[PDB]
């Protein structure tokens, strides 16, 4: 039920003390469309600027944490 | 000395009054390693 329509107290809703939660579930479901588009670290940023990219190019080898600077 | 030879170079008594200013140096038992996971 719409949060906007319940503001005037003229359609179906006079007192709705949790009307400000009405669009949380729809907004959460719509955000689930990018569940697989943004999976893992590499899909949320430019990975070559992050530390894990360096470990992969070194053959999945551990590097000192400041390797991106030297 | 007393029937014994201990060969040493010529001692310099001026080395006693050598101005050696103490410098700060702190040891941290528990610090940083090389690599971390
Ligand atoms: C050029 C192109 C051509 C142009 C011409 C053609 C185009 C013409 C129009 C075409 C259609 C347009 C659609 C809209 C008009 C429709 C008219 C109508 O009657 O519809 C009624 C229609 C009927 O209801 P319904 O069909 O039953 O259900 C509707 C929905 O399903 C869901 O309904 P709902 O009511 O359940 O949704 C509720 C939801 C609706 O979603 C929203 O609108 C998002 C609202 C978020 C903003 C809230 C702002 C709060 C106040 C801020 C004040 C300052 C603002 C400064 C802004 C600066 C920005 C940086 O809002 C909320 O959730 C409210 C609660 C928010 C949580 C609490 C926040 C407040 C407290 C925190 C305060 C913090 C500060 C405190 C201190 C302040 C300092 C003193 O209801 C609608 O409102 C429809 C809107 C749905 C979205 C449509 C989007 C379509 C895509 C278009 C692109 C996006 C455009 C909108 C972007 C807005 C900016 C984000
Ligand atoms: C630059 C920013 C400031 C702009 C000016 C100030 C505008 C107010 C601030 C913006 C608020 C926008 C976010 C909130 C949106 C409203 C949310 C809401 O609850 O509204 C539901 C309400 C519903 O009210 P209701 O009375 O119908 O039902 C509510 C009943 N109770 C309260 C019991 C639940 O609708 C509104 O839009 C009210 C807000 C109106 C604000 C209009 C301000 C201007 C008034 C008209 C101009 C008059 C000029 C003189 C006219 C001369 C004669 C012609």
């Amino acid at each position: 039920y719409s949060f906007v329509k319940s503001l005037t107290h003229n359609g179906f809703h006079m007192l709705r003390v949790f009307r400000h939660f009405a669009f949380v579930l729809p907004a959460t479901v719509l955000a689930g469309l990018g569940l697989f588009v943004y999976w893992g670290d590499d899909n949320k940023c430019y990975s070559p600027d992050r530390f894990p990219y360096l470990k992969k190019r070194a053959g999945d080898m551990a590097l000192p944490l400041n390797s991106l600077n030297q | 000395y007393e029937d014994f030879v201990f060969t040493t170079p010529y001692f310099q008594p001026e080395s006693t009054f050598k101005s050696v200013p103490k410098l700060f140096s702190d040891i941290l038992l528990g610090g940083v390693e090389w690599v971390y996971t």
